[PDB]
C-alpha cells in the first residue's frame, strides 16, 4: 500500500472529501413519485428483475432524465442539485487556475455534463468508450502536456484502469458504484507517482436516497476486502442491516513443534 | 566375523565396513523375538505404525478400532525379556479419539513432542503428545487413505492427505490451510509419500493405477507419472502411464531418496527412477497384495545394501532392493499383515497386522 513506500516515495498530500449533496425541488418530486410509483412497489414484491428499478433510482438522483423539462433544454444544471454542487465547485477551481478531473459512472450522464461545460466556458477534453481508442493515449498525453485543458470528463470504466492523469489536481467522483473499485481506481487517477501538486477527492452523494445506500454497499465491500487484504482486525459495518428497503427518500432534516502447538492453539481457541 | 574386528582395528577397512556389514547379518538373520513382545492394546487390527526419527524410541500404532497406542521400545527392565510397554494411548474413552479407523500416524519429524493421525472418520487430528490433547483437526469431505509429512522440510510442514477424492490435499500445520489441492489423479489416492530427498517432491499413488510425483512449489500439475514400459507402449496420456494393472496402493522411496518403490494390486512391486520415472526393470517376482487400502512397507537404512520389507499376506517378504533377490519370508502372524515399520538403530521390524498383534523381528544372535 502507499504507506509502507510513502516516506521513501514522497507523494504529495492526499484528501478525500464527501459532500452529501441535497435534492433539488424537481429532482425531489420525481424521486418521491417513482419511489411510490407502482413499479417500485411491484419490484419490492420480487415479480420481476430488482435492476430495473435500480437503474431508474440511480438515474433519478444523478439528473430527471426520468423527464425533462428557453433555459430549462434537456440536462439542465440547476435542475439537478448535484450539477448546482459541481457547478460551485468547477467556479472555485477554475478561479484557482487548477486542474480538475470529474469523473461519471455513466456515459450519457456524461454527454449531459459535457454539455454544461459548453454552458460554461470551461475548457474540457471527455473520454469514455465511444472516444476512439486509437486517439486514446494521445487524448492522455494531451491533457497531462498542458494545462490548457481545464477539467476532464471520464467514465470510471475507461477513465480508470491504468491510464496517468498526473495533470489534474482536483479529483471529483460525481456518481457512486455498486463497486468500490471503481471510484478507488478513478480517485487514484490523480495520485500517483509524479503528482507534484496536492489533490482532493470529492464524492457527491445524495443523502437519504438511493445513492447512499450504495455508498452503504461500497463501504461494506471495502471493509470486506480489508479483512482479507490489510488486516483482518477491521470494525463491523455497524450503520446498516442491508436489506432491500434501498427505495426509501428520506432526505436531511524447523519449527520445534511447541511453536507449531502453540499457533495451533492460538488458531483453535478462537 | 573375527576377521571384521581385526580389520576394523587395524585399519585395513573403513570402520564403516564394519557397521553396514553388520548391520546387513543383522537383516538377513531377522527372526520372530520370542524373547520381545508389545503389548495387546487393540482390539481391532493395526494399520499403521511409526517409529520415531529422533532416537527411535517411540512407536505409535492406529487401530481399526480407532485407537492410538503409543508403545516404549527400550527394554528399560534389567530382563533379557521384556515386553514394550505402551506409554499413553488414545483410548475408546478419549473425547478425541477417532470414530473409526485409524489408517495413518505419524511422528512429526524433527520432533517427538507432536505427531498426526487420519482415519477414516475422515479426519486428520493433529497431537500435542505430552499433554495428548488435538491440537488441531482438518476435517476431509472424504475418507483419508493416507497421509504423509516430509521427513526433511525445516522450511514447510505441509501433510499431504489422500483420501478416496481424487484429489491429493496439501495442509499446512503452519498457519492451518487446508486448501490447496493437487489435481490429476481420477480415483482414490491410496498412497502418498514425501521424497526423503527433495524438500517439495510427493509422489502419490492412486487406484487408477497411476503414480505421479509433484512438485508442491510447482503451479503446473505432476512432473511425472511412472509408466511401466517406459515407453514402448506409448500412447497420448489420458489413460497410459499407469505404473501398475491394478490398484497401485503402496509407495517407499528408498533410503537416499533416489528411487521409489510401488506395489499394487496387479502383484508386483517395481523399483522406479524418482528422477524421471524411469522404470529400473527390477523383477521381485510376485508380491501377493490385495489390501483394498494403503498398504504400508518400509525400506531398511545404514545397511551394505538395501532390503524392502513388504506386507505378502501373513508375511513379511525381504526383497533386496536392486537386484531382486527375495531375502527370506518372515512367519509369524496369523492373518494378513497390514504394516512394518523398520527400526533403523538396531535393524528391528515392527509389523502390525488383523489379528491385533504387533510382532518384533529382532536379528538372531
Amino acid at each position: 500500500m502507499k504507506s509502507d513506500v510513502k516516506m521513501s516515495l514522497s507523494l504529495p498530500d492526499k484528501n478525500e472529501q464527501v459532500l452529501f449533496c441535497r435534492l433539488t425541488d424537481e429532482q425531489h418530486k420525481v424521486y418521491q413519485n417513482f419511489v411510490d410509483s407502482k413499479e417500485v412497489y411491484r419490484i419490492l414484491n420480487g415479480e420481476m428483475q430488482i435492476f430495473s428499478g435500480l437503474i431508474a433510482l440511480r438515474k433519478i438522483c444523478n439528473h430527471p432524465d426520468l423527464f425533462s423539462g428557453e433555459e430549462d433544454q434537456f440536462g439542465y444544471w440547476k435542475r439537478s442539485g448535484k450539477m448546482i454542487v459541481v457547478e460551485s465547485l468547477l467556479k472555485i477551481w477554475h478561479k484557482q487556475g487548477q486542474r480538475v478531473l470529474l469523473f461519471s459512472q455513466s456515459r450519457q450522464m456524461l454527454d449531459i455534463l459535457e454539455v454544461f461545460l459548453r454552458a460554461q466556458k470551461y475548457t474540457y477534453l471527455k473520454m469514455d468508450g465511444t472516444t476512439t481508442i486509437a486517439s486514446r493515449q494521445p487524448l492522455i498525453t494531451r491533457y497531462n502536456e498542458d494545462t490548457s485543458i481545464f477539467v476532464f470528463l471520464l467514465t470510471t470504466r475507461v477513465g480508470g484502469l491504468g491510464v496517468n492523469l498526473t495533470g489534474a489536481n482536483r479529483v471529483v467522483i460525481y456518481d457512486p458504484d455498486w463497486n468500490p473499485s471503481t471510484d478507488t481506481q478513478a480517485r487514484e487517477r490523480a495520485w500517483r507517482i509524479g503528482q507534484k501538486k496536492q489533490v482532493t477527492v470529492y464524492r457527491l452523494l445524495t443523502a437519504g436516497t438511493i445513492e447512499e445506500k450504495i455508498y452503504h454497499r461500497q463501504i461494506f465491500k471495502q471493509f470486506l476486502t480489508n479483512r482479507v487484504l490489510k488486516d483482518p482486525k477491521q470494525r463491523r459495518f455497524f450503520k446498516s442491516n442491508d436489506l432491500y428497503e434501498l427505495f426509501t427518500l428520506t432526505s436531511p432534516d524447523p519449527l520445534a513443534s511447541s511453536s507449531l502447538l502453540a499457533k495451533m492453539r492460538a488458531r483453535n481457541h478462537l | 566375523m573375527l576377521g571384521f574386528l581385526s580389520a576394523r582395528q587395524t585399519g585395513l577397512e573403513d570402520p564403516l565396513r564394519l557397521r553396514r556389514a553388520e548391520s546387513t547379518r543383522r537383516v538377513l538373520g531377522l527372526e520372530l523375538n520370542k524373547d520381545r513382545d508389545v503389548e495387546r492394546i487393540h482390539g481391532g487390527g493395526i494399520n499403521t505404525l511409526d517409529i520415531e526419527p529422533v532416537e527411535g524410541r517411540y512407536m505409535l500404532s492406529g487401530g481399526s478400532d480407532g485407537v492410538i497406542v503409543l508403545y516404549d521400545l527400550e527394554n528399560s527392565s534389567r530382563q533379557s525379556y521384556y515386553t514394550c510397554k505402551a506409554v499413553c494411548s488414545i483410548g475408546r474413552d478419549h473425547p478425541d479419539v477417532h470414530r473409526y479407523s485409524v489408517e495413518t500416524v505419524q511422528w512429526y519429524p524433527h520432533d517427538t513432542g507432536m505427531f498426526t493421525s487420519s482415519s477414516f472418520d475422515k479426519t486428520l487430528k493433529v497431537w500435542d503428545t505430552n499433554t495428548l490433547q488435538t491440537a488441531d483437526v482438518f476435517n476431509f469431505e472424504e475418507t483419508v487413505y493416507s497421509h504423509h509429512m516430509s521427513p526433511v522440510s525445516t522450511k514447510h510442514c505441509l501433510v499431504a492427505v489422500g483420501t478416496r477424492g481424487p484429489k491429493v490435499q496439501l495442509c499446512d500445520l503452519k498457519s492451518g490451510s487446508c486448501s490447496h489441492i493437487l489435481q490429476g489423479h481420477r480415483q482414490e489416492i491410496l498412497a502418498v509419500s514425501w521424497s526423503p530427498r527433495y524438500d517439495y517432491i510427493l509422489a502419490t499413488a492412486s487406484a487408477d493405477s497411476r503414480v505421479k510425483l509433484w512438485d508442491v512449489r510447482r503451479a503446473s500439475g505432476c512432473l511425472i507419472t511412472l509408466d511401466q514400459h517406459n515407453g514402448k507402449k506409448s500412447q497420448a496420456v489420458e489413460s497410459a502411464n499407469t505404473a501398475h494393472n491394478g490398484k497401485v496402493n503402496g509407495l517407499c522411496f528408498t533410503s537416499d531418496g533416489l528411487h521409489l518403490l510401488t506395489v499394487g494390486t496387479d502383484n508386483r512391486m517395481r523399483l522406479w527412477n524418482s528422477s524421471n520415472g524411469e522404470n529400473t526393470l527390477v523383477n521381485y517376482g510376485k508380491v501377493c497384495n490385495n489390501s483394498k487400502k494403503g498398504l504400508k512397507f518400509t525400506v531398511s537404512c545404514g545397511c551394505s545394501s538395501e532390503f524392502v520389507f513388504v506386507p505378502y499376506g501373513s508375511t513379511i517378504a525381504v526383497y533386496t532392493v536392486y537386484s531382486g533377490e527375495q531375502i527370506t519370508m518372515l512367519k509369524g502372524h496369523y492373518k494378513t499383515v497390514d504394516c512394518c515399520v523398520f527400526q533403523s538403530n538396531f535393524q528391528e521390524l515392527y509389523s502390525g497386522s488383523r489379528d491385533c498383534n504387533i510382532l518384533a523381528w529382532v536379528p538372531s544372535l
